[PDB]
This record gives C-alpha cells, structure tokens and sequence, in this order.
C-alpha cells in the first residue's frame, strides 16, 4: 500500500456507509412511529383522516429511501484491493455521517410536525393546506442534505 | 439423480391411486389430506437426497 | 509494535470488549432499578367501596 | 323492551334465580346434586333423540 | 383467526395437514416426536372418558387438540425418521455411505470419504462431527427455503382457486398473475438455482459451485456474470426473471382499478403484498431456527444425562445413573416435550397466518350459529 | 402410579442403552472420547434398567 | 417517547378502552327522549355502562340513584386502573385520588368545629378520595386532635404544613378558605410534581390542565370575592394557588380586585378565558373547556395524562348523566341539553 | 502466544463463556421478576389463575436454561492453546447469547405482567398472551441458533 | 449526577491527555493507535455477527414487549383486538428474522487464514466490513422494532374503537417493516461487497 | 503526504463539510419543528393566522440553507494536495457555521412557539415577532459569512 | 512471568474470588431487604402467616452462601506460580457467579415481597409464592453450576 | 513546520476563530429567542410596548456583532505556517470571546424577560430594566476587549 493508501480507508468507507444507514434508519423509525401515534389518534375519533395521514409516513418513507441511496452510493467503491485513499475513506465516512445524521433531524422535525398535524386535524382538517407546506419544509431538510451529501461523495470518488 | 424423478413418479402414483380410491365419508377431506401429506413426505425425502447425492464437505472427527 | 505509551493492542481489544460489557450491565441494572410493586392491588385498602 | 316473550322472559328469569337460590342452599348444606349424572343422559337423550 | 368468506363446501382444509407437518419440521427429534405421538394417543383413545372428564383449564385446549397432536406426533416421528438423531443419535438403521481413510490416527483427526448417498435421512455417519454442524446448516438452508417456497406457492394456488371461483376477471388480471411473476422470478429462480447446485456434482464437474447467496446478491444489484453460474443461459435466464420482476410492479400499481380514489388501497394492498411475500420467504428458516434449537437442546440434555449417569460404571454409578435416567426423562419431557413442542406448534401455527393464510384469506365474513341448546347444567355462578 | 410410567421408560431406555453398549455401535463405546469399555457400559445399563424395573415394579398399583 | 409502554402500556390500553365506552351522543340523545325514569334506566342498560340500572329496585331508581351508581363504577373502574399499576402512573392515580381526599378530608373537618356525629360523614364520604386515617380524624374531636391525626399518618400533612396554623378555623369557614387552602396546596404539588417527574407531551398537557384547574379556582374566589365581609385582597392572593395559566398577569390583578368590574375586566388580560366573565356562565363554561382540553389529553393516545383525561371528561360524563337524570325524571326539559356530549 | 494464537484470545472464550451465563441469568431473573409481580397480584385478587401464571415464570426459567447451556457449551470447549480465532469467536458467541437472552428475559417478563393482569381482569386473555409469550421466546431462540452455531464453528480449526 | 459527572470527567482526562501527548513530540504515537490497523480482523468479524445477533434480538424483544402490552390490555376490551395484535407481533419477528438472516450469513461467510499480506490487507477489509455491516443492519433491526412497536401499540388502542382504524393504521406496521427490510437490505449488500477473508 | 499535510489531511476538511451541513440541519429541525407544532396548534384556533405564520418557517429553511451552501463550497474545495491547513481550516469553519446555525434555529423555534400565538391573538404583533426572527436571521448570516471567510481563507494560505 | 504466565497471573484469581463473594453477597442482600420490608409489613396484620413467611430470607441467605462457595472452590486455585489463562478463567467464573447471584437475588426479592403481601391478603397464594421463589432460585443454581464448572476448567491442566 | 510554527498552529487559529464567533453566536441567540418570547407573550396584551420591547433583541443583535468582529479579527490574523503562538493566542481569544459573548446573551436575556414581564405591567420600570440591559452591555464589550487584546498580542513580533 502507498502513503496515499493506508490500509483503514475502505475501513471509514464502510463507517460512512453504516452510519448513513443507522442514523437514516433509526430517523425515518422516529418519523413513522410519531405518524403512526398522530394516525390512530386522529381515526380513533373520526376516521377521515385515516387516508389524509398518509403523508407524514410517506416523508419518513421517502427519508428512509434516501438513507438507503446514501448507502448504496457508499458501497460502490468497497474492494479488497481497491487501492483506497484515505482521502475517499474518510470523506465516504464524513458523506455517510451527513447523510444520516441530516435523515436523522428531518425525521425528527417531519415527525413532530406530523404528530402535530395529525392532532391538529381533529378539529379542522382544512388546516392539512398548511400542515403539508409545513410538511415539505421539513423534508427539503433531508433532501438537500442527501443532495449535499451525494455531491462530496461524488468528490471522494473522483 | 434419476433416483429423485423414481421416486417421484412412485409417489405420484400412490397418492393418484389413494386420491381415486377415497373413503365412503369425507371424501374431499380425505383425498386432500392423503394427497398433500404425502407431497409433504416426498418433499422432504428428496430434498434429503438431493443434498445427500453430491456433498461440498466431509465430515472430520477425532473420536473414531 | 507497541501503541502510545506501553500499551498494546492485546490489552485494548480486551478493554473494548469489557466496555461493551459494562455498557450492557448498565443497560441491565437501567431496568432493574425500574422494578416496582402494584401495591394497591397486592395489598388491602381502608376504602368502605372499591376496596 | 319489545320483544313478544318479554314477560315470558321474566318469568324464566324468577324461575333461574329461584333455582340459583336452590343451587346456593344446596352448597351450603353440601349437597350430593346427584341429578348432575342425570343431566348428562337429557343432554346425551337431546344430541341423540 | 377470523371467519372465511362464502361459496360452497369447506374451507381452511390444507392447514390440517400442514401444521402438523410444518411442527414437525421444528421439531425434528424421533425420540421427542414419538413420544409426544404417544401422549397424544393415550388423550385420544380415551375420548369417551375425555368428554365425562372435566374440560380443565388448559387441558381443554389440549383435549380440542386430541387429534392435532397425533397428527403432530406422526409428523414428528416421520421427520425423525429422517433425522438420525432419536435423542441426538444417528441409529443408522441403514447402510452409511461415508468411510474414513483406512487407519484412523491414533489421536488425530482425518476427514472421510463417500461412495454414495444416504437412503434417507442425513448421513449416518455424521455424529460427533466437527464439519456436521456446518454441513447440517448448509442443509436445511435449502431445506427450509424450499419447504417454505412449495408452502408459498400452493397457498397462493389455493388463492388463485378462491378467485376462479368468483368471476373476479379483473381481480384475477391484477392480483394473481403479477404476484405469481414476482415470486417466481425470484424466489423460485432461488429455488431451482438451490437444486441445482445440488444437482450439478462440482467436486467431479470441477466448476467451483457459485455462492446461493452469492447469486442473489449478483440479481439483485447487477447484471449477473458471479464467479460462477448454473448455467450460460441461466446468468442470462437470471437477468431476464429479474427484469419481468421488476416490471411486474406496475402490473400491482396500475392493472387492479381499471377505472380512482379506492386505488390508493389497491397501491397500498400491492406494497404490503410485496413486502409480505419478502419478508416471509426470508422467515421461513425460523423453521430451521426452531430444529436447529431442538437439535442442539437434545444434544446438551443427552450429555448431562450420560455425564451423570456413566461416570464410573460402578455400583455406586448404577445408583447414581438410576435417578440421572429419570432427571433427564423429567427435564426431556417437561422443558422439551412440554414447552418446545407447544412453541414449536405456535411458531408453525404463527407462520401459517403470517404466510399461507396471508396469501389467500379474504377477510372476515359472518360465522354460522347452531342456535342448538347448550345442555350445561353446571357453573351457576 | 404416576411414577410408573417414568420408571418403565428409563427401564426401556436402559436397556436400548445396554444392548448398543453390547453391540458395541458407532455411538457410546464406539467413541474414542467416551470410554471403550463396552462391556462395562452394558452391565452398568443392565442393572440400571434392573432398579428402574424394581421401581415399576414398586410403582405398579391395583386399584 | 417511547419508554412509557414498559411501565404503563397495560394501563394506558385498559384506560383506552375504558374511554371507548363512553355515552354515544346519539345514545345519550335517545336516553334523553326517555325522560321516564325506567325508561332511562333501561337507556342507561343499553350504554356500554351494563347492567346496573337492574341492580336495584324500580321503586327506588331515581336521579339520585343513578348517580350513586356511576360513582360506584367510576370508584371501582379507577380502583382496577389504579390497583394494576405501579411507579410513576401509581403516583399519578395517589394524587388524582387525593385530589377528591382534599374535600373528605374538608368533610371531616366538619364535626370537629361543632360536633356533628361523624358517623354520617363516614357512610357519606366521597369514596375516590379515601384516606387511610379518615376514621382516625373522625374519632378526633379537639382542633389538635383532628391536626395530629392529619399531619401524622394522613398523606395531606405538607399541604396542613405549608398553612392552617393550629387549625382554629374559629373566623375561617372550612369549605370556602379551609378547603380552598388545602386545594391551593394540592394544586401547587400537582403543578410541581407534574413539571419535575412527568415526561413530555403528558407533561406539557398536565401543565396547561393544572393551569386550567387553577384559574377555575382562581376565577370561582373571584366571583365569591363580593358577597364576603372577610377574605381581604390580601388574603385573596393567598387564597389563590399561585400558580397556573392567568398567573401572574390576570391572577395578581383579579386578587387585588375587588369591585366586580375588576373580576371580569381581569379575565380578559388573556385570550382563552375572553367572554366567560361577560357572558354565558362560570361553571358550565368552566365544564365545557375541561372537556374539551380532557379529549385533546386522550388525542394524545400515548402519555400518562390520558389517565387525568379520562378522569376528568367521564366527570363531565357523570355531571351530563346528573343534569339529564334531573332534568327528565323531575321534567325540565328546557334546559336537557345543557349536558355536555362532545366526547 | 503468537500472531495468530496469542495468551488474550484464551481468555476471550472464557469471558465469553461467563458472560453468556451471566447476562442470561439477568434477564431471566428481570423477567421472572417482572412475571412473578402480577402472578402475586393475581392470585390474591382470583386463586384460580395462580397455576395459570406460572407459565411465564417457566418459560423465564427456560430461558435461563438457554443461557446455562450455551455458557456450559462454550465452557466445555475452553483451553490454555486455543486459537485466537476462537478465542473472538467464543467471546461474539456469549456476548449475543447473553444479549438475546436478557432481551427476550425483560420482554417476557413486561409480557408475563400484562397477561396476568389481563387473565384477573379476564381468564379469555390467556389465548393472547401465550401467543405473546412464544412471540417473545423465538428470539431467545434466535439467539440460541446465533450462539450454538458460532461456538460449533469456533472449533473448527486452530493454528 | 453520577452519569453527567462522569461523562464530564472522562472528557476532561482525554483532553488533558491529548493535550500533553501532541504539545509534546508524541503526538504521532496516537496516530497509529487512531490508525489500529494491526487490530484482528476475525476479532473484527466475530464483534459484528454477535453485535448484529444481539441488537437485533433486543429491538425484537423491545417491540414484542411493547405490543404484547399492548394486546393484553386492549384483549380485556375486545378479544378481536387479542387475536388482531399478532400482525404487529410477526412484524417485530420479521425484523428478528432480518437480523437472523445477516447473522447466519456473516457466520457461513467468514473464513480462516494466515498468510501474511493477504491477512493484512483482505482479512482486515472484510473483518471491518462484518463488523459494520453488522452494527449497522443491528441499528436498523433496533430501529424497526421500536417503531414498529409503537406502532403496534398504537394500532391496538385503534382496534379497541374500530376495525377500519386497526385496517388503515396497518400501513404504519407496513412502513415500518419497510424501512427494517431496507436495513436488512443494505447489510446483506454490505456484506456481499466484504471478502472470504484473506 | 509531506510533515506539513500527512495523508490524513483531507479527513479535517470532509469533517468539517459534514458538521457545517448537519449541526445546522439540526437546528433547523429543531426551529421548524416548532415552529410547525406551533402553527398546527393556533391556527386551529385561528386559519387567519397560518398563512402568516408559515413566514418564520420559510426563515428556518434559509437557516438551513445557510449551512447547505457552506457545506457544498467546504465539499467543493476538498482535495488531498494542501488539504492540511486548508482541512484543519475547513474543520474549523464547518464547526462554526454549524454551531451557529444550530443556535439560530433554536432561536427561530423558540421565538415563533409564541410567535405563532401572539399573531392568533393579535395580528398587529406579527409585525414585532417578523423583527424578532429577523436577529435570527441575522445570526444565521453571521455564521455563513464567517464560514465563508474561513473557507477563502482555506486554500488561498497552504502551500 | 513467562509466556502464558505473567507476574500478574494470581491476580484475576484474587479479583475472581473477591466477585464471587461480593456481588453473591450484595444481590443476597437486596434480596433479604425486599425479603425483611415484607415481612415487617405483613407481621402487623397475619403474624402467625408472616412468621412462617420467613423462607424468601432462607433463599436469599442460600445464595449468598452458593455465592461464598464458589469463591471458597475459587480460592483452592489461586496461587502464583498458577499460570495467567487460570487466572483469567478464576476471573470469569467469579464475575459469571455474582452476576447471577445479583439477578437471583433482585428475582426472589421482588417475588418474595409480593408473595408475602399477596398471603397477608389471602393465605391461597402461599405455595405459588413458594414455587415462583423456587423458579427464581433455579437461576442461581444455573450460575453456581456455571462458576464450578469454569473453576475446574481452570483447575485443570495449564501451562 | 518547527518547534515555534508547527503544521497546527494555522488549525489552532481557525479552531480559535470558530469557537470565538460559534459560542458567541450560540449564547446571542439563546437570549435574542427566550427574549423574543417574552416580548410576544406581552406586546400581545400591549402593542403600547412592544416598538420598545425590542432593546434587548438589539442587545443580542450586538452580542452577535461583537462575536463576529472578535472571530473576523481571529481570522484576519491566521495565515500559513504563522507561528504557534499565533494559534495559541487566537485559540485563546476564541475561547474568552466566545465564553464573555455567551455569559452576556444568558443575562441580557434574563434581564429583558423581567424587565419587557414588568413593563407590561408598567410601562415606566422599561428604562430602569435599561440600565441592567447595559450592564450586559459592558460584560460584552469587556469581552470584546479581552479578544482585541488577546488578537494584538498574536500579531507582536513571533517567528
């Protein structure tokens, strides 16, 4: 191995690679257990919104699909003899923890804003108009940040 | 292999042959169970053969 | 061979794993000090009704 | 409140409660309740014929 | 679990034969399964007796399953009929295929050598092994899978018979033929790759034989060429079956409403199935989970048995050996007998509603009521 | 009564035990780790199976 | 907040389920069209209440009796709940039960000022606010006496400790100061008890309930402000639990009001209590947003304040069962539906 | 005392063996614990279900069984020469039995406790809380397939 | 608190360490101990199937608990509940079986070697790469059983009211064991870009 | 890989493109999280309200975004040449944008939790909760405009 | 200090012994705490039950004496020229050993109170209190035969 | 690098500058939100007060500032291979800037949470509250003075 090349690069690659996949995980589980609290509350009293209420398990959904393309991307470069720089080691590892830590707050945002929407509903849906928007502002969090987070893994790949 | 499809054909015929040959109450019942125990049975058998035809490894022990 | 000062690799694989054992344990005594005992059902009440 | 056997059905009810007072006593002085071998042949008889 | 929908005859048939046999798969044991077989006749024999007998708490249950568990206990026994191990011993009734080299080392270990296959069952050679427990793993691997995929595959037949017995047309169109792609073109390509490495003899053959997993992984998220393949045509045939699978998924999304607000249920139906097919094609080695469980518990029972009663083979070790036979009797029959075969018939129990039921029970329906007289005379409380 | 039925058991099982032990099979005596004197493992399973007949024998009831 | 179902997940499906029973507004409707009082027991039957309407005879079965039998299952259906939990939701029930104590314990005051052969208020004392030394202060009969047996072996003593110095009470009525003392005490515990060891989002609720029970208190002292020669705005201040929602922008201005102009005026400082001090009335009002903040505590489906929502909504479900019961059996329909049925 | 068998790895096998008894013990007793609050609640409050409850209190003892008998496989596999690999490999075979016991140890017991309080309530409940019971078993199993595979490979080979 | 004063310690001696161990030329000495490429990669391997094994057994047994709870209490109320709660049960045991699955194929996957610079460099890589696939497929099997159970428990105090909301919130459970299946996804991926070792 | 800049050099600046992008989408969460839960809750009350209030929303976005356009230069400007003063510099910018935009949502959350309320109340204080988020948003420029410097400065200096 | 057996070789012997005894004795303890509030509470209401009520205290008092046991076997062991594997051996089956006293310990507390309480409520509930201490014992056994069983494998042949 | 400029020394400098504009920045916002609340609780109730319940955003607004100028001029002074006094002294500067800016917005904040609750109250104890919020003031711009000090003595003659 070169100077370059330390034998632990691939090693932070597979960091990245776990943590874009933990964190993501572990925050689109938070944003879909506080839908699914906010779903069967707003249904046990009436169920019209038992279809409306889709949308915030749809935003953990689409979190939880974007930790997974994270991982997916990270995985491309693993090899036994890939001649690995630490360099692309340690920035897969830097655009594994990006990925999933900002799943990770976007799930936690989208879900209490769910949760909130959900109980919100209860008295006059009408309001999900705005629960939506404040529903999309919270995953363009984790939209950007996988958009930010595939850039600098496309940076270590070069 | 050819001992797998044998079997196979001899089962098949017994339970054909049980199948046609049902009993004077409960008939569907007991077709149907006849039939799908001894699909289950011949499952199991040749699954047993065909692993047992061509193993990958040998078995190692120090107490022979 | 040796790491930092003295140490060595043979002794901080050890030390990891007796950490993850600790972190275990504690997890373990978490939910023993949580145990408690459903007294108003295990025991008598003074209440004339709903005793 | 409407049904045709109302009434009927409370007669039928006394007649439970009287028989539960029955059983009650029967407990009380350890009674055999030898009838319950009967039973079993009404219920035998009912299956049957 | 819930109440069949309408149309003639009777339904829920093949899981009377299946539970008893998919227990058994779990179960494993000769020694347990006849056993229980036995326990099972003396409550069935006695039925007369068993109906004037009080219900009792859980024997009432137990008593219901008067004929559940014989049909368990002969599965069982069968199974162990295949399973060389009565109580982790390989009786080897008939004539093992291995041999070891011809001087076994004094004290040193050496790998045998077979000329042929066993009649039924595992090898009989294969007790005590080192490599038996791996090559037992890498069995019922594919002993499992494809028990769990012919289980799969005949509920959903069963599925395809409840739908030919409605018109359902377009039910049909949307639901059965593209699910079938789905699982097929997958899990059965699964499943014939699994025989076939089973089939092909890469020790004569020379070709190194390609990793199962090793094939999935390469269909999954590739155009295939693994380091080894079945066949030329099959790494192509492999490509092709994961393509239709791919495409099946606008078949689930779209074909079912075919004229609507309701198609966001069929969406949903169509993921769920998906995703159930998945995961519980990924269940079904629990059913080795549970053998392997019952194997090893046998094997640990049966070495504290001999450890206390051989000992010394004295006097003093025939009195101890003839209380250590009952305490491994006792603790066989109650923490294995008692409590891992009623698991066992749950777990299978539980993968038949996770899955086979799953496949083709159509929801709830009214139940029938005899309205006949209870004929009680008892519990006046 | 109740004990009768465990006592038969062990007495079949021992005496399985004792006729492999005899036939000297792959299992028990046959290996190397357990000890080899198989006669020694058959008498031992034989008067086992003994005490566990005397106990169904002990077991056994009437009425 | 994940952790609650490992202590009281049991409880919260079981009180879940409690509440699922509750009067259906059209059921409640159809009772209401039976104002035969027969016909409104067998109404009540056919609720999810069962059968108690036929435990007792017809002769008897009137309004009274009806509410004596729905505080009999609210006293066993939260004895159960109470009974099959432990820690932190058995806490919880130990102060919702002393809640009702504060006022049995008011109860048992009385006969100790003036001898009033305690034995009534023993057969009549509110059975959701038991305490363990009630027949203790009942043989009490001195000042002192009655103190010690509060202060010792009775759970209230720092609520008699933070106040009711020797318990004179010889120019401070026990009902409107005495038990307003102790139910200030009591709601300053709540407050604090429900801030420093309950977990979000049943925290913030319990918080903002607890404010809300507060001010109804505050508002009530306010109201009875004008028809007192005592009770001087400064013992106003001290008569409110200093604590809770108004406090202390609308609280401290309501206590130094006096005149009625103040009372109202000082309501409408904040924004949820605008217009019950100017029209409609205190309490039906007051009953009215209890409900409705008791049904956003049950929408959370996952807190420990789920146990004080249905609690408090089935309260309001017993005061609509009295008001219905009254109002039919003694025929005032006018005002039938007065009850509140939202839940 | 070696690369690939050096003095450390010896005792890998033996603390993991130790510790898979260990934290079985834990969560089987937590569980037991936990099982034996409500079998006490009800069979004060309805006698008739005091055998009933007893079930989970086996099946805590079952799963402390597990443990022994993976700490008892692992132990009687133990030596002063053994294999650096199976010294790792014995050490990731008690720690996950230990782990999935305690698991399923606590999750059994908060399950024993629900379904003894549902059968005083309603003896209709046990249907669902032996489903619950074996639910929460079968990773105890899962966990004793981990263990006993990872200790029969363990031995596979020493260099 | 003991925990928070700890934590505060343990900070404040690392620090002080690193501070006189790189203001002083020994500064690189914690470089190859931050490098610890000679750590054992069947070390590495072993810690990721039992770390994968045990988290996720214990996400299972959490969710189990937590629906089990759940069932029983709404069982008092209605049995339909009782017998409708196993959904969310075998979804908490289909994550213990996307654990399981990554578990038995890390355990057939490994190997044993000692040739020198194939150790060095292939055993290493694919030690790293179980121990992490495993940590993380662990994570994710952790993650689907606390929302699943939740979920679950969630769903049974809807069934206690309705069926339809029992139906409707069944797409919760769905999401759930969606994302599990995703975790379990990408540790198998992971583990089939690792090598036989050496 | 000189002493100057060891092969190690680029982990500071990837690190620090991470921290800027994630402690400042965290903050963000936090703000809009409140925000959100706090329009969920008054424009029940009031509708009039919401179309308002969603305006400190759409402030915590520009928060985040503050972060997200860091983290793309600080990625962008990567490298394994000089990446040893422009790494430790890149670390250091990304931890205080990062820092700053954390606190700036936090700030944002926790003025318009009653925010929120006081424009359902009265919808002539919007005007003054609009100015109190304003400083918000003037931290969260601040903390760009340092990232920024620090990210000129980055590379301009190694050699 | 050779190869297999440094100069610290006796430590973990020492340190075995010293678990095994005091973490045995601490769970007995907590154990016999549940065990004497139980009692005391009981006694005010059924003396003539509660002085028979005594036997959670017998349990209590049987592990820690299993638990002194297992460190008085563990101390035969000990020695200096006792090589370093033996040592760590001794070290795991003390730490197997109170690990599993503890959880026996805090089993049969808990059991013990509660079946105590539930037999001053009703006296129908004394044997399934018995029986579910009995159970919970079970585990103690398990940890004492697992701390014997890696106390002779420490015995056992040694470089 | 060398023993007086070595390779870190530019990192402690971008350390220092980053802590000296994040803590800074972290305590400005905490006052500037909790502050905002206030003033959003109040001018609700009195719009007479709320144009002039804004001093204390000001007062954050210029804890900000003061950050800001500090970590500007922290940065300015960094540079390649400067001398590792240079870092030290901004690392230091950092830290007491930082550290001043947080401990002025806790007070600030403070201060104007009582001083808008009171003015609600009673307009006319706003310009008393003042007189505290300029107190903060003086801690900030002390503050201040330590980093400009701290920044002069990086910039003295070093090598």
């Amino acid at each position: 191995s070169n100077i370059y090349a330390p034998l632990y690069a691939p090693f932070f690659g597979f960091a990245g690679c776990a943590a874009a996949m933990v964190l993501s995980c572990l925050g689109a589980a938070i944003g879909t257990a506080k839908s699914g609290i906010g779903i069967a509350g707003i249904g046990t009293f009436k169920p019209e919104l038992i279809m409306k209420s889709l949308i915030p398990v749809v935003m953990s959904g689409i979190l939880a699909i974007y930790g997974l393309v994270v991982a997916v991307l990270i995985a491309g470069n693993l090899s036994p003899t890939e001649d690995y720089t630490l360099f692309n080691g340690f920035m897969h590892l830097s655009c594994g923890l990006c990925v999933g830590f900002a799943c990770l707050s976007s799930g936690y945002a989208i879900g209490m804003v769910g949760d909130v929407g959900v109980r919100k509903y209860m008295h006059q849906p009408r309001l999900f108009v705005g629960i939506v928007l404040i529903l999309i502002f919270s995953e363009v969090l984790g939209l950007y940040g996988m958009i930010v987070a595939l850039i600098l893994n496309t940076r270590g790949s070069e | 292999f050819y001992t797998v499809v044998g079997v196979f054909i001899v089962v098949s015929a017994m339970s054909v042959l049980f199948w046609i040959m049902a009993p004077k109450n409960n008939q569907a019942v007991w077709r149907s169970t006849v039939i799908l125990t001894l699909a289950m049975m011949f499952l199991m058998w040749a699954i047993t053969f065909l692993c047992q035809l061509h193993p990958l490894v040998a078995p190692r022990r120090s107490d022979l | 061979d040796i790491l930092s000062s003295i140490w060595t690799e043979g002794l901080l694989m050890c030390l990891i794993v007796s950490a993850l054992l600790l972190f275990i344990l504690i997890v373990a005594l978490s939910w023993i000090s949580n145990l408690d005992i459903t007294y108003g059902a295990l025991e008598k009440s003074t209440n004339p009704i709903k005793k | 409140f409407q049904r045709t056997f109302v009434n009927e059905i409370r007669r039928l009810d006394n007649v439970e409660r009287q028989y539960r007072y029955f059983y009650s006593l029967l407990k009380k002085h350890d009674i055999k309740l030898y009838e319950g071998d009967t039973d079993k042949y009404l219920d035998g008889s009912g299956e049957l014929y | 679990y819930g109440i069949a929908q309408y149309r003639e005859i009777n339904a829920g048939l093949p899981t009377i034969v299946t539970f008893p046999f998919m227990f058994a798969i779990m179960f494993g044991d000769m020694g347990h399964g006849f056993l229980m077989t036995l326990a099972a006749l003396s409550l069935v024999l006695n039925e007369k007796k068993i109906n004037k007998m009080k219900r009792g708490e859980i024997f009432d249950m137990a008593f219901t399953g008067r004929y559940i568990i014989l049909l368990m206990g002969v599965f069982s026994m069968y199974t162990g009929f295949l399973y060389n191990d009565i109580f982790s011993k390989t009786m080897t009734i008939f004539k093992s295929g291995w041999k070891w080299p011809d001087h076994w080392k004094k004290g040193e270990s050496i790998t045998a050598t077979s000329v042929g296959t066993y009649p039924i069952g595992l090898d009989w050679a294969w007790h005590g092994t080192e490599n038996a427990l791996l090559f037992s793993n890498s069995y019922k691997m594919k002993l499992s899978i494809l028990m769990g995929f012919i289980h799969m595959t005949y509920s959903y037949f069963f599925s395809l018979a409840n739908h030919l017995y409605f018109n359902s047309m377009i039910d049909i169109i949307g639901n059965f033929i593209p699910g079938l792609l789905f699982m097929q073109g997958i899990f059965g390509y699964l499943s014939v790759c699994i025989v076939y490495k089973w089939a092909v003899d890469w020790v004569k053959d020379g070709k190194p034989a390609p990793g199962l997993l090793n094939m999935l992984i390469n269909m999954f998220l590739s155009p295939g060429t693994i380091d080894d393949e079945l066949y030329p045509h099959q790494a192509k045939v492999q490509v092709f079956l994961l393509l239709m699978a791919l495409v099946c998924i606008p078949w689930l999304l779209l074909v079912k409403p075919l004229h609507g607000d309701i198609m966001i249920h069929q969406v949903i139906h169509t993921i769920e199935f998906c995703l159930n097919c998945v995961s519980h094609t990924a269940s079904y080695l629990r059913l080795w989970a549970l053998s392997l469980a019952h194997a090893q518990l046998s094997s640990v029972l049966w070495t504290m048995t001999i450890q206390i009663a051989f000992g010394f083979r004295g006097f003093v070790g025939v009195f101890m050996t003839v209380a250590l036979f009952a305490m491994w009797f006792a603790l066989t029959c109650a923490v294995l007998v008692l409590m891992e075969g009623t698991s066992a018939m749950l777990h299978s129990l539980r993968l038949h509603w996770v899955e086979s039921m799953s496949k083709f029970f159509v929801g709830e329906g009214l139940p029938y009521e005899p309205f006949a007289f209870e004929y009680k005379d008892m519990e006046v409380a | 009564w109740c004990c009768t039925v465990l006592s038969a058991f062990g007495v079949v099982i021992l005496s399985v035990i004792a006729h492999l032990f005899n036939t000297n099979h792959e299992s028990f005596v046959g290996s190397i780790n357990d000890p080899e004197d198989g006669p020694a493992v058959a008498h031992t399973v034989y008067l086992a199976a003994l005490v566990y007949l005397v106990f169904f024998v002990f077991c056994g009831f009437q009425v | 907040g994940v952790y609650f179902n490992i202590d009281n997940g049991f409880i919260e499906g079981v009180v879940r389920g409690y509440r699922n029973g509750l009067l259906s507004n059209n059921q409640y409707i159809n009772l209401t069209q039976c104002d035969t009082l027969e016909d409104l027991k067998l109404q009540l039957s056919s609720t999810d209440y069962g059968n108690f309407l036929s435990s007792v005879s017809s002769e008897s079965l009137t309004t009274s009796l009806i509410q004596e039998y729905a505080s009999s299952k609210l006293y066993h259906e939260f004895n159960y709940i109470r009974d099959q939990s432990s820690g932190s939701t058995r806490k919880f029930m130990d102060y919702i039960t002393y809640g009702y104590m504060i006022d049995n314990v008011a109860l048992m005051i009385t006969g100790t000022i003036h001898d009033r052969d305690k034995g009534e208020i023993l057969q009549r004392c509110h059975p959701l606010g038991w305490f363990d030394t009630l027949p203790t202060l009942s043989v009490a009969t001195d000042l002192e006496s009655l103190y010690e047996t509060v202060l010792v072996d009775t759970p209230l003593a720092p609520y008699f400790k933070n106040c009711f110095d020797t318990a004179e009470e010889l120019d401070d009525m026990n009902i409107e100061i005495i038990r307003n003392k102790l139910y200030k005490a009591y709601l300053e515990d709540f407050y604090n008890f429900v801030t420093e060891e309950i977990p979000e989002p049943a925290k913030e609720c319990m918080q903002t309930l607890l404010g809300f029970e507060a001010d109804r208190r505050s508002i009530n002292i306010a109201l009875n402000s004008l028809q007192s020669s005592d009770i001087d705005p400064d013992l106003k201040s001290d008569l409110l639990p200093n604590i809770g929602k108004l406090y202390p922008l609308a609280t401290f201005h309501l206590a130094q009001a006096q005149d009625f102009e103040g009372v109202r005026a000082a309501l409408a400082n904040v924004y949820e209590y605008r217009g019950f001090l100017e029209t409609g009335n205190l309490e039906d009002h007051f009953y009215q947003l209890e409900m409705e903040l008791c049904r956003d505590a049950f929408t959370q489906q996952f807190a420990i304040s789920t146990v004080w929502a249905w609690m408090k909504s089935k309260e309001q479900e017993v005061r609509n069962i009295t008001w219905i019961a009254e109002c039919i059996a003694q025929n005032q329909r006018e005002r039938i539906n007065n009850y509140i049925s939202v839940y | 005392m070696t690369e690939l068998c050096p003095v450390y790895a010896p005792f890998f096998g033996a603390i993991g063996c130790a510790s898979a008894i260990i934290f079985t013990s834990l969560g089987a007793a937590y569980g037991t614990a936990k099982s034996g609050v409500g079998i006490c609640a009800t069979c004060v409050l309805r006698p008739d279900l005091l055998f009933k409850n007893i079930v989970p209190v086996i099946m805590a003892g079952i799963i402390a069984i597990y443990g022994l008998v993976v700490s008892v496989l692992v132990c009687y596999s133990l030596g002063q020469k053994q294999a650096l690999y199976t010294g790792f490999i014995q050490l990731g075979a008690g720690l996950s039995v230990g782990l999935s016991g305690l698991a399923a140890g606590f999750a059994i017991g908060i399950v024993g406790d629900a379904g003894v309080r549902g059968s005083s309530q309603q003896p209709r409940l046990f249907v669902g809380m032996i489903l619950i019971l074996i639910f929460a078993e079968v990773l105890g199993l899962y966990g004793l397939i981990v263990a006993l595979l990872l200790n029969s490979r363990a031995t596979q080979d020493v260099v | 608190s003991f925990s928070h004063f700890l934590y505060y310690l343990v900070l404040i001696v690392v620090i002080v360490y690193g501070l006189y161990k790189l203001f002083t030329g020994h500064g690189s000495d914690i470089n190859f101990g931050k490098f610890l490429l000679r750590t054992s990669p069947y070390m590495w391997a072993n810690l990721g199937i039992a770390l994968c094994v045990g988290l996720s057994v214990v996400g299972a047994a959490w969710g189990i608990f937590i629906t089990g709870s759940s069932m029983i209490g709404a069982g008092v109320r209605a049995p339909r509940i009782t017998t409708k709660n196993l959904i969310s049960i075998i979804f908490c045991e289909v994550v213990a079986i996307y654990g399981l699955i990554i578990a038995i194929v890390f355990s057939s996957k490994l190997t044993v070697a000692t040739a020198e610079n194939m150790y060095s460099k292939s055993n290493l890589y694919t030690g790293y790469s179980l121990f992490w696939a495993g940590i993380t497929v662990g994570a994710s099997n952790l993650i689907c059983g606390i929302a699943v159970g939740i979920t679950g428990a969630t769903a049974a105090i809807s069934d206690a009211a309705d069926s339809a909301l029992f139906v409707k919130i069944l797409v919760i459970e769905i999401f759930g064991s969606i994302l599990g299946l995703l975790g379990l996804i990408v540790g198998l991926l992971m583990a089939g870009k690792a090598s036989e070792f050496q």
